[PDB]
This record gives C-alpha cells, structure tokens and sequence, in this order.
DNA sequence: CCTATCCAATCGATGTATATATCTGACACGTGCCTGGAGACTAGGGAGTAATCCCCTTGGCGGTTAAAACGCGGGGGACAG
DNA sequence: TGTCCCCCGCGTTTTAACCGCCAAGGGGATTACTCCCTAGTCTCCAGGCACGTGTCAGATATATACATCGATTGGATAGGC
C-alpha cells in the first residue's frame, strides 16, 4: 500500500519543486517522510472527531489538524 | 525535456499524486490510531489531506534543491531531504 | 452562515466585470475568520496584559499594529479609524 | 554607529560555541547584519504593548511577549 | 577546537551588555526607559538565537565537503526557516 | 590535362498564434422564510482619571583588570582543473 | 592533484566593561470616586440566507498550419608548367 505512491508521481512532484536529476532511493526517501507526515496529521485529527463521539473525520478536523501541525490549509473549511 | 517539464506543471494547478492509493494509505494509517476498526473518510477530509501533503512535499523539495546547488550538485540525494528536516524544527 | 456574500458584494466593488469560482469563494470564506482569529486573538491578549476586562477599538488597532506588515498595518489604520467615527457621529 | 559594538571576539565566541572550527571574514560583520534585523523585529514588537498602555517603562513582560508573538518563547522572566 | 568545547560548558554571556544595551536603545527610539530586567531578556534569546542559528549553518558547511564558514551560509539557513 | 578554387542543394526537425464554440454542469440571482440583526430601558460594575508612595533606573566619578585589538609565521583548507 | 591563501596562535598594547557607591525623581502602582456604556431582556423587522434553475465562464480535443534556416559534397573553372 506504501507503493501506490508511484515513481512518476514523485518525479513529477519534484519536477513541480524543480528538481532536475532525480534520485533513486530519494523514492524511497519520499514516501516516508509522506509515512512521517500522514501520520502526524491523522494522529491529531481522529483525536477530534473522537471527542464528538463521531466516527468520520471530516474536512474541518483534517484543517485543525494541520493547524496543529504548523501550516494552515485554506480551501476545505466548511 | 529538462527545459520543458519543469515549466508545464508550475504553471498547471492539479493534483499530482493519485486520489485511490493516497486514501488507501490515509486509511491505512488511520486504523493504526483507531485501536483497529474500519473509519469513514469524508471526499472532503481525503483531498484535503491530499493537498496538504502535496505541497508539503513540494516546499520540501523546492527548500532541498537549493541545498542541491549548496554542495556543488544538480543531483538530489537524501542528504538534502534529511537536512532540511533539521533546519525547521 | 458565513462570510462568503459579504465578500462577493466587496468582490463586486473592486472588480464588477471578474467573476469568480466557489473554491477561491471558499478560500475567501476561509480568509476573513483567518485573520479575524488573529485580530480578535492578538486584542484578547492586549486587553489581559493591562488588567482590563474590556475591548475597546484602541486594543482592536494595536493588534492590527502588531500582527500586519508596515505598509498593511498602517493603510488598515486609515481603513479602521475612519469606520469608528462615522458609527458614533453617524 | 552602535552595530560596531558586536565585537569580532564576540561574534568568535558565538560562533566558537556553535560548534564553528574556521570562521570566515564577513560573518564578523554578517552577525551584526542579523542582529540589525532579528532585534529590530524584537523592539517595535515590544513597544507597540509600550504603546498600548500608558507608559515609557518597558519592560521584560513586553520583551517575553513580543518574543512569543515572533514564536521563540523565554523563560525566567515572567514573574 | 581549543575553545569550542569551552563555552558549550558555560553559560555566561558572550557578547557584553553596555554595547548590546546602546545598540538595542538605538532601534528603541526608532519607534524610552528599559529596564536592567528588559536589556537580560534582550540579550539572553539574541545570543541564543544566534549561537543556534550558527549551529544550524554548520550542518550546511559540512554538507558540502567544507569546514569553514561562508556568506551564503547564514543566508541559507535562514532561508528554510522562513525569517 | 591534373589540380585547387566559388557554388549550393539536399537532410531534417521544432517550435506557438488565437482559431474556436462543443460535451457537460455549476455561478449569478429571483424568491421566500426567518432567525439573527437591531432599537431601547436599566441597573451596575468596569473605564477613566486625580493624589500620593516610593521605587528603581537614569546619572555620574573612580579602580584595576579581564577583555578587546593589532602584526607576523605559516599550514592545512577552498576551490580550480 | 594542486597550488592560493585566510584565519589561528602568540607577543604586545590599551580602551572600555564591571564593580562600588550616592542620588533622586520619572512614573508604575495603589485608593477612591464618579460616570460610560455595554450586557440582560425584549419586541421587532429585514437583509441573508436554502431551493431552484438560466445559461454562460470556461477546458479540453486536437487537425496540422507556419516558412525558411544550419549544414556538406559533387560539378564547372581559371591558372600552371
């Protein structure tokens, strides 16, 4: 499942950072700090919506997740 | 395409990565913190999720290129992906 | 409720010929309350370093002072100290 | 011209207890670069509370509180 | 290398307080009284800030092969940090 | 008649300008229900402000003394190839 | 590999940090009083909001237009001995 994260995704995500030569194991650099950072905002926004008795994570407890995290996502506030 | 890709995707707006493999790995992740149940995902709370770890990566990115040049190299290694991650906190 | 027609009436004062999508709405409806938690934030604390129990607009404008930039802090100064004068004369 | 008080020894013991082995020439005076820019960001913060209230004195609660505001918090100041 | 391992050890202030305090007083009326209180609190996190952001600009000296600092070193770390 | 000297002709690839309106489906807005916006009495507890205390930091003169500053030898580091 | 050179250490010199100590009122804080004006409550009253649809802002699909410009070799050709 870690996988599904493809080769020319992460190419084309670093070509969007413009990255010109990339790496090999850098693919595998990458989806863990995507492991490292996916968790961190999960951990947090579950800790929500279980505090409502509630069993779906909605958009606004992934944005006070992040607001957590550090950097504050706009465009999904409902 | 070394002058060509780089311009075409900046200046696009889209996703990136795919949306079924990152919510298999979202909920994948999310059942570790659940005590192992099954957990519903809003369409919203997905993309969300999606473009916050896409930019997230991108400034990662664009943040270790510049230690890329740093060392004297066009080449992206790890190194710089590691140390940028020690100088944010 | 929200926010989002009280920006589109604004929208239609700068530019009346441009349109707009309901994301860059959204982005919007998610702008005023990103600010407005600072400015309201910053003045919850300004009022509570001086013992007060109230807040007044001088508390509003320095919050305003300390969180905008220079050249945004002052131009809204001169878009805030105008709307306190015509509320209480007029 | 008070950014000559920012001492070549000074910056040396700065950097020295950084972990630097070699310093350079201009991180003499890169310092004193930094310290124009990083303080300046630290005292108009701190005197607009001055400005908020009615006083001239300010002090070490204005400081920790600008300090929070830029978000690097002090400690063995507050009360 | 002789003195690295001796301020690590120590805890007093580098950089002196009469010059810190005249260079802090110089952006003060930019914009007063400060206390003996206030100039401490000024000093202790500018001196804490730069010996960290030296230490911070060191991992960028060693990551390209050198051992000496440089201009674009200080102009790099804080250039992630976003100051 | 062998040979050096003007000519061009075939080989080929690598870019956007503004040319559109066509398969779907969401923004501007009309309408309407209403719940929050809004005018207003009323007690009252906080805001504003004078008098005074006394505090504490500005103000200053001196001692000797650790700390700042300056010039030379050179030796391993920075960066060029 | 390899040669250019930049701070490091040390001998020497000195100007200002720090301490010791008297001063003394700027003004922060405290007391007390008097009055703003804003919360509680209440009836009111009206832009702002969901329902719903008219249709226009836009986002590909993609045919292949768009004209020369960078370069190499074989055939005539004027002079030599």
């Amino acid at each position: 499942n870690i996988q599904g994260i493809t080769k020319p995704a992460i190419r084309r995500l670093a070509r969007r950072g413009g990255v010109k030569r990339i790496s090999g194991l850098i693919y595998e650099e990458t989806r863990g700090v995507l492991k490292v950072f996916l968790e961190n905002v999960i951990r947090d926004a579950v800790t929500y919506t279980e505090h409502a008795k509630r069993k779906t994570v909605t958009a606004m407890d992934v944005v006070y997740a992040l607001k957590r995290q550090g950097r504050t996502l706009y465009g999904f506030g409902g | 395409g070394w002058l060509k890709e780089i311009r075409k995707l900046q200046k696009s707006t889209h996703l990136l990565i795919r949306k079924l493999p990152f919510s298999r790995l979202a909920r994948e992740i999310c059942v570790k913190f659940t005590r192992g149940v099954d957990f519903n995902w809003q369409a919203q709370a997905l993309l969300a999720l999606q473009e916050a770890a896409e930019a997230f990566l991108v400034h990662l990115f664009e943040d270790a290129y510049l230690l890329t040049l740093h060392a004297g190299r066009v080449t992206l290694f790890p190194k710089d992906v590691q140390l940028a991650r020690r100088i944010r906190g | 409720e929200s926010y989002s027609i009280y920006v589109y009436k604004v929208l239609k004062q700068v530019h009346p010929d441009t349109g707009i999508s309901s994301k860059a709405m959204g982005i919007m409806n998610s702008f005023v309350n990103d600010i407005f938690e600072r400015i309201a934030g910053e003045a919850s604390r300004l009022a509570h370093y001086n013992k007060r129990s109230t807040i007044t607009s001088r508390e509003i404008q320095t919050a305003v002072r300390l969180l905008l930039p220079g050249e945004l802090a002052k131009h809204a100064v001169s878009e805030g100290t105008k709307a306190v004068t015509k509320y209480t004369s007029a």
